[PDB]
RNA sequence: GGGGGACCGCCAGUGGCGAAGGCGCCCGGCUGGAACGGGUCCGACGGUGAGCGCGGAAGGCCAGGGGAGCGAACCGGAUUAGAUACCCGGGUAGUCCUGGCUGUAAAGGAUGCGGGCUAGGUGUCGGGCGAGCUUCGAGCUCGCCCGGUGCCGUAGGGAAGCCGUUAAGCCCGCCGCCUGGGGAGUACGGCCGCAAGGCUGAAACUUAAAGGAAUUGGCGGGGGAGCACUACAAGGGGUGGAGCGUGCGGUUU
RNA sequence: UGGAGGUGAUUUAAAUGC
């Protein structure tokens, strides 16, 4: 679980933060 | 031959004891001359029988005919194994070799705990939950 | 960059326990990457799968799906046959 | 390789400078002069009490070979895993005691002693048992000849003298010479 | 025989020290804390502590130096229905050193700190004391006391497990935090950070649960004990091969 | 009589059910 979520949250964050940074 | 006073030779026998193979190796008391080297995977055809006791008597019987051939009748046995890499404890050729020497007729002097044992730590493999099964 | 096109045979197959599988064969192994293609296709199908020699295999019937996904990627509609 | 056997020479070990020419040790080897520094392990049957009993394994080294006869000095001592594990106990201590020696003969000698403690109260008297070894030893080396000084240590004489002094301070048990190593040979004048 | 880097089994303890992260070859120098006996000196100077400031494993990052073994990523083999794995053979970053940054954790005793009060027992570490022993050294032991570190347990508390003079009792002082679940530890905004990220922190919407302890049963690719003859071994015979008898599946009607 | 550590560990036993 919290492994999952942390990396899902991180990937969401990055990918989206990539989309914001871009 | 420069005159011998004792008329008895001695050959220390290193015994290297793995769970993957057994090696028996008798040399002269100095250690500077190798009469004979015989392991447990010339005897056989397969990997499973590479160790066991039965290779670790037969390996220790072919050698034993060449030490009789020199004059070596007394033997000290120096039991040892890989200690730093793996577990120090000897495998199935240790009870085997000493049985293989009493049948061959070579006399048995000293039997010795000389296995590599670190006074210290070195990281082997296998972590997180160690090595996993 | 490159090009390359090939004749594509798609069909139902067979695996162990569990359902049938879908074979996609006939891609040019020099030019085309079956490993990049297949990662893309396992995403479309949502199935496990592999590159099995010169083929991609996909667990379950995906035959209309894949043709529809292959033609999108710029492969020819006329080189593809679903059997 | 393909020795008749007739490329096999034989030498004989005569090891003095701790005792006389101990005849024990017989040497086979192939070619002439490949053993001139090779090391031989012996129990020592000179004194059949202690030197056979609790002093199992000493290393001697053929410094020279003459007319095909090996002359051998004291190179080292080492005890077997047998000894060190057996003696040690719990809720007490095991100690170890180095000293880098200089005797008046111009030999240096590295000793490590091992004593086992009498039960409770581990303290600064431990290292002071350490201190009372390196003090007494230095003084015996400076006084005694080297050949003698390698007979005494290997014998229990040293373990015995250590105990008398150290039992005044903080009583001990199972004290020994774990190992010895020849620090420097050469001489006082090279 | 030589060279290199890492580390210091047993010792080692239900042991000690540390605020905490944490800390273990030996020797010496410098240095922090701590115990006890004597309160010998100061004379309420105390507690706590928002803000604020400081220390903080491993991983990561930066610059320089180093690199044995080990080893994310990675490269092969096997396994497997497939294996981006467990198992095996190589292998970079890193792991080490120096300077700096970063600041997170099931960072636990899941238990903020200080004072007072409230049966006991036992083991243990260190300090004190009265004795006996002594190798004349608190070395081996008995008991009271002080400080710490475990276990067991009365009264009480607790939902229960448990806790129970090292409180989760009973009181008094302060501080942080919580206010059903999921949305979400996310968005936005701001602050901090080289970067990786951290700190702070919602709402729309949705649900009759989320949860905790213990009880029973069933279950587990768990362990002990014991039997069996629809069990298996041991053993004797035989079915499955043929022909026929029979009942069936199917097909035919 | 009931509790805490240190390390052997065992692959000969296979995904799913409204």
């Amino acid at each position: 679980m919290r492994w999952k979520w942390i990396k899902k949250r991180i990937r969401r964050l990055k990918r989206q933060r990539k989309k914001e940074r871009g | 031959q420069v005159n011998i006073k004792k008329k008895e030779k001695w050959g220390i026998a290193h015994i290297y004891s793995s769970f993957n193979n057994t090696i028996i190796h008798i040399t002269d008391i100095t250690g500077a001359e190798t009469i004979s080297r015989w392991s447990g995977g010339m005897v056989v055809k397969a990997d499973r029988d590479e160790p066991s006791p039965y290779a670790a008597m037969l390996a220790a019987r072919r050698a034993a005919e060449e030490a009789l051939e020199k004059g070596i009748v007394g033997v000290h046995i120096r039991v040892r194994a890989p200690g730093g890499s793996k577990s120090k404890t000897p495998g199935p050729g240790a009870q085997a070799a000493i049985r293989a020497l009493a049948r061959a007729g070579l006399k048995i002097g000293r039997v010795e705990d000389v296995t590599p044992i670190p006074h210290d730590g070195t990281r082997p493999k296998g972590g997180r939950r160690g090595r996993r099964v | 960059i490159a090009k390359e096109e090939q004749k594509i045979k798609i069909y139902v197959t067979k695996r162990r326990f569990g359902k049938l599988m879908t074979i996609i064969e006939g891609f040019d192994t020099s030019v085309i990457d079956l490993k990049e293609l297949a990662k893309k296709l396992k995403d479309i199908c949502a199935c496990g799968g592999t590159v099995k020699d010169n083929t991609i295999e996909l667990q379950g019937d995906h035959r209309k799906k894949v043709a529809e996904e292959l033609v999108k990627m710029g492969f020819s509609r006329d080189s593809i046959e679903i059997r | 390789t393909r020795d008749k056997w007739k490329l096999k020479q034989w030498y004989i070990i005569y090891a003095p400078d701790f005792f006389g020419g101990v005849e024990v040790g017989l040497t086979p080897a192939d070619d002439p002069e490949k053993v001139l520094n090779r090391v031989v392990e012996v129990t020592l049957k000179d004194v059949t009490g202690d030197f056979t009993k609790s002093h199992v394994k000493l290393y001697f080294q053929v410094y020279d070979v003459k007319g095909q006869n090996a002359y051998t000095k004291f190179k080292g001592m080492k005890l077997a895993r047998s000894y060190i594990r057996s003696l040690v106990r719990r809720k007490t201590t095991r100690i170890d005691g180095i000293f880098n020696i200089t005797t008046k003969d111009g030999y240096k000698l590295r000793v490590m002693a091992m004593a086992i403690a009498m039960r409770r109260i581990q303290t600064s008297q431990e290292r002071a048992i350490r201190k009372i070894m390196q003090e007494i030893i230095y003084k015996k080396a400076e006084e005694l000849n080297f050949k003698d000084f390698v007979l005494e240590s290997v014998n229990g004489k040293i373990a015995a003298e250590i105990a008398k002094e150290a039992k005044k301070i903080y009583p001990l048990r199972k004290a020994e010479i774990r190992k010895i190593k020849v620090l420097e040979e050469p001489q006082v004048i090279a």
